[PDB]
C-alpha cells in the first residue's frame, strides 16, 4: 500500500493540476455523465469548482503557476464529484441493462 | 362511512390521469352537477 | 371469503379480503395530509403526493416506473386534508413486486435534491389543472375561511411555496407523520399472511403515534374571489359534526333531504327540495346542492350554489330559506325516508367498486381502527330520526356561517346580510 | 396675492395663487377613482391614470410627449380612491402649452383601441412595482375587508382584468365621472382670468354631477395573505368619522397621541405611546403606527404593525391594549397638547411645498368646495378636547374591526381573538 | 391626514402615475433590520 501510495503521489505531483490550485475532479473531461454529475452538485461545491477552474485558466493565460504554499496537497485533495458521477454511471448502466432485455 | 368520499355530491374528484404516478385529491360535495345542461 | 382485520403490535392495521378476482389492489392509508401541516411547511403534502415515483433506497425512479409499467400495474396517491393513500393495482400474479415498490416508496424515501427540484414545476401544473374547475378554488377558500388552523390548509401547495418546498421538509413530514400507528394496509385479492409479511418487512421501523396537529378551530369567516366568470360559485357552510357521530349521520340525511348530487341525467332534481325552492324564485340557469364534509375533529354542512352573476343572491337566499324551512319543522316523514333510502343506496354503490371498497375500508381503519360491515352502517342510517334532521337544520341555521364565493361577486350577498 | 376661489355656473371650481415664482403648477382635480368603479369596470381608473399620454382629439401621443418634454414640463396623474389629479408643471412662460395639453387629455380622450391594448401591459408592471412594498397590498386588502362597496375597490387593476379593460369602458368612465361639477382647476403661479378662460375653452362640455357611487358600507372582514415574508404586516381598523367632521379632527389628534411617524431619524419614538408600549413587551425589531384614513362617506382608524412573524400577536395585542388604555381615560392633557402641536406642524409643513399646497387646495375644493385658510384648520385642531380623543378611542375599541395581515401569519391573531 | 401614507409613486417624466394610500408605517423598520 505504501509503495502504491508513493507512486500515486509521484504521479499527482508530476501532473500539474495541483500547481494551478485545481483538484483532481476539476480536471475530468465533461462528458454527458460528468455534465449531469456537475448539474447535481450542491451549490457551494459547484461555485468552488467554478472559481478554481477560472483561477487555473487565468494562471495558464499568463503562463504562471500558483505559489508553492498554495498548491493542493495529495492528502487534502477531495473527490467531490466521484460519488455523483458514480451514481450517474449506475443509473446509465441500469438503463442500458433494461434496454438490453 | 368515515371518509369525504361518503359525501357523493362530488368530493371535488380533482384527480389527474396518469400511469405509474397519478396523484388525486378530493374535498367534498362540489355541486357543478346538472348546471352543465344549460351553458 | 370475509375481510380479515388485524391490529399489529406496532399499531399498523392490516385488512385483507380475497375476492378471487383477476386484479389485486393493495393500498396503504396514512393519517397524514394538508391538515397535518403548519405555516412553515405548507405544501409539503402536495409534493409528497407528486413524489411517489422518485428514487427510493430500495429502487431507483427508473426501476419503479419501468417495472410498474412492465407488469402493467398502477401506483396512485389519493390525498385528503386528513389522509394520504398510496394504492398499487395489478394482476394477482405480479402483486408482490408492486407491494415491494409501494413499501419502498412509503417507508424508504430518498428525496434527492435534484429530483425534488425537478418536481417543483409539477406542483404548478397540477394546481392549474385542478383549479380549471372553479369549485376546487371555491372549496379551498371555503376551508380556509371556515377553520383558523389544520383543516384550513389547502390540498394544493400555496403559490409562494411552489419552488421553495425542501427535501428536508419532505423527510420531516415522512418521519413525523408516516408512522405505523397512523397507517393502515388494506388489500383486496391478497392473503392476510402475505400482507402481514410485507408490513413486517418494511413498515416496522417507524414508530407509531407521531406528531399530532392541533384540533381545528372554527374561524367563521368569508373569503370572496372576484374572477369575472359569468357563473358565481358560492358555498355557505356551518360547523356540523365530526365523522362517526350520530349527528354526522343526521347531517348526511339532511344533505340528501335538501338534495345531494343529481340522479337523472338532464333531470330537474325534482325530489331535491333546494332545487325546487330555488327554481320557484329563479328561472335562469342555476345549480344548488347540499354540501356535507365530515372530518375527524369537525365537519362542515351548507349549500353550494352555481348561478348567474345577477341572480346569485336570489339563489343563495332561496336555498338558505329552504334550509330554514326544514329547521322550523316542516319536514315530512316520507321525505326523510326517501333521503335514508338514497343514503343507503349511495353507500352500497360507493362500496360497489374495488376502489370504493378499498378506500372505505382504509378510511374506517384509520378513523376508527375497525371495520363495520355495510349492514351495520345501513342500520345506523335508518336509526336517524326526523327530529334529529330538524335539529341538524337548526344547528346550521343558528350557527356562525363561513362563506366562499368566486366569480363576478357583484350582487352576491355577504355573510352578515345572509 | 391671495388664493382666488370661483365656482363657475357649470359647477367647476377655479382657484389660483400668484406666487410670483419661476415655476407654475396647474392641476385638474376630478372626483373620480376606484370608489366610483363598479364590479364590471374594475381597474378602469388605473388604466385611465396610466393613459394620460395617449392620443387625444387635440394632440397625438407623440405631440403631447415631445412638447411637454421640449418645454421641460411634467404631466403627473395622482389617484386616490376618491380623487384623480392631473397636474402639469413647467416654467411660467410655457404654462399655456401644457395647460392646453392637460385640458386635451382630460376632456378630449380618444382611447384608440391599439394604444389602449398597448397600455394594458403597463397595468401589470405598475401593480408589481407598487406591490414590491408590502404596505401597498396590506392596505388594499384592508380596504377590501373593511368595506363591501366602492371604497373596497383597489387602486390597482385586478389581475383578471389586466387585459380586459376596454376603450368603451374608459370612454364611459370619463363621460360619466369626468364632469364639470366634479372638477376643480387649481393653479399656482397662474393668474385667475387665464385659468377661467382655459376652463371655459375646454371644460364647458360634460357638465353635471354625473354617475353617483353608492355609499360605502362597512364589512368588518379579515383578509390574510400568507405570503411567507419574514415580517408580518398587520392592520386592525374600525370605522371612523368622515373627512371634514369634528370626530375626524378628534381622530387625527388621537392618531398623533398614539404615535404616527418618527420625527427624529433613528430614534426611539419616545412620544409615541404605542411604540414604547409595544417596545417594553417585545425586544425584537418591530414597528407600530396609527392608521387614520378619512373619506367623504366614511373613514377608517386603527393600528398598523410591522413585526417578526413569531411576535406579531404580542405587538398587535400591545398596541390594541394601549388604545384601550386611552379609551379608558388614561390620557393626559399634556399628551393631547403635544399631539395637537405635531398635527398643526404637520399640516403647515405639508402645505409648505408647491405640490402639497396644490394637493390641499384641490382636496378642499372637491370635498368641501371653499378653501379654508391654514389658520382656520389650526383653530379646528385646537378646538378638539381631550374628551373627544377619549371618545374616539372608545369608538375604535367598541366598534367592529377589520384586519388585513401579510406574512407567515402562523402566530398572527384573528380579528375575533383581538 | 396620513402620517406615513407611503404613496406608491412611480418614477416618470411627461407621464408620472402616482397612487396614494393612507398611513402605512414602515418609517422606523429600517432602524432595526429591513
Amino acid at each position: 500500500s505504501k509503495w502504491l501510495e508513493g507512486i500515486r503521489k509521484w504521479y499527482y505531483n508530476a501532473a500539474g493540476f495541483n500547481k494551478l490550485g485545481l483538484m483532481r475532479d476539476d480536471t475530468i473531461y465533461e462528458d454527458d455523465d460528468v455534465k449531469e454529475a456537475i448539474r447535481r452538485l450542491p451549490e457551494n461545491l459547484y461555485n468552488d469548482r467554478v472559481f478554481r477552474i477560472k483561477r487555473a485558466l487565468d494562471l495558464t493565460m499568463r503562463q504562471q503557476i500558483l505559489p508553492k504554499e498554495q498548491w493542493t496537497k495529495y492528502e487534502e485533495d477531495k473527490f467531490y464529484l466521484e460519488p455523483y458521477l458514480k451514481e450517474v454511471i449506475r443509473e446509465r448502466k441500469e438503463r442500458e441493462e433494461w434496454a438490453k432485455k | 362511512r368515515h371518509v369525504v368520499c361518503r359525501f357523493p355530491l362530488g368530493p371535488f374528484c380533482a384527480g389527474v390521469v396518469g400511469h405509474a404516478a397519478l396523484p388525486a385529491t378530493s374535498e367534498s360535495p362540489v355541486l357543478d352537477a346538472k348546471r352543465s345542461f344549460l351553458c | 371469503q370475509d375481510l380479515e382485520f388485524t391490529r399489529l403490535p406496532n399499531g399498523l392495521v392490516i385488512a385483507s379480503l380475497e375476492n378471487y378476482a383477476p386484479a389485486s389492489r393493495i393500498g396503504l392509508f396514512i393519517k397524514a395530509g394538508s391538515r397535518y401541516e403548519d405555516s412553515n411547511n405548507l405544501g409539503t403534502s402536495h409534493l409528497l403526493r407528486l413524489a411517489s415515483s422518485l428514487t427510493t433506497k430500495g429502487a431507483s425512479s427508473f426501476k419503479i416506473t419501468r417495472g410498474i409499467e412492465a407488469v402493467g400495474g398502477k401506483l396512485s396517491v389519493t390525498s385528503t386534508r386528513e389522509s394520504m393513500a398510496y394504492t398499487v393495482e395489478c394482476l394477482r400474479d405480479d402483486i408482490e413486486i408492486l407491494m415491494e415498490f409501494l413499501l419502498n416508496v412509503t417507508a424508504a424515501p430518498e428525496f434527492r435534491r435534484w429530483e425534488v427540484a425537478a418536481l417543483q414545476s409539477q406542483l404548478r401544473i397540477d394546481k392549474a389543472v385542478a383549479f380549471q374547475n372553479p369549485q376546487a378554488q371555491v372549496l379551498e377558500n371555503l376551508h380556509a375561511a371556515a377553520y383558523r388552523n389544520a383543516l384550513a390548509n389547502s390540498l394544493y401547495c400555496p403559490d409562494y411555496r411552489i419552488g421553495k418546498v425542501t427535501p428536508d421538509q419532505l423527510h420531516y413530514y415522512v418521519q413525523n407523520h408516516f408512522t405505523s400507528a397512523r397507517m393502515a394496509l388494506i388489500g383486496l385479492g391478497v392473503s392476510h399472511p402475505v400482507l402481514k409479511q410485507v408490513a413486517e418487512r418494511f413498515l416496522n421501523m417507524r414508530g407509531g403515534l407521531g406528531l399530532s396537529g392541533a384540533k381545528a378551530k372554527y374561524r367563521g369567516g368569508e373569503i370572496r374571489d372576484q374572477n369575472g366568470d359569468s357563473l358565481v360559485h358560492a358555498a355557505l357552510v356551518a360547523e356540523s359534526a365530526a365523522t362517526g357521530s350520530a349527528e354526522a349521520n343526521a347531517f348526511s340525511v339532511l344533505q340528501h333531504v335538501l338534495g345531494a348530487g343529481p340522479h337523472v341525467k338532464r333531470g330537474s332534481n325534482a325530489t331535491s327540495s333546494l332545487y325546487q325552492a330555488v327554481a320557484k324564485g329563479v328561472h335562469q340557469p342555476f345549480d344548488v346542492s347540499a354540501f356535507n364534509a365530515s372530518y375527524s375533529d369537525s365537519g362542515l354542512f351548507g349549500i353550494y350554489t352555481i348561478s348567474q352573476a345577477a341572480s346569485a343572491g336570489d339563489v343563495i337566499k332561496s336555498a338558505y330559506d329552504q334550509v330554514k324551512t326544514i329547521a322550523q319543522g316542516n319536514l315530512s316523514n316520507t321525505d326523510v325516508q326517501a333521503a335514508k333510502n338514497k343514503l343507503k343506496a349511495g353507500y352500497l354503490m360507493s362500496v360497489e367498486s374495488s376502489e370504493g371498497f378499498l378506500d372505505e375500508v382504509g378510511s374506517q381503519a384509520l378513523v376508527a381502527g375497525s371495520y363495520v360491515q355495510p349492514s351495520t352502517v345501513l342500520q345506523q342510517i335508518d336509526s336517524v330520526a326526523d327530529a334529529d334532521v330538524i335539529n341538524a337544520a337548526k344547528k346550521f341555521v343558528s350557527g356562525r356561517k363561513s362563506m366562499a364565493a368566486s366569480g363576478n361577486l357583484g350582487h352576491t350577498p355577504f355573510v352578515d346580510e345572509l
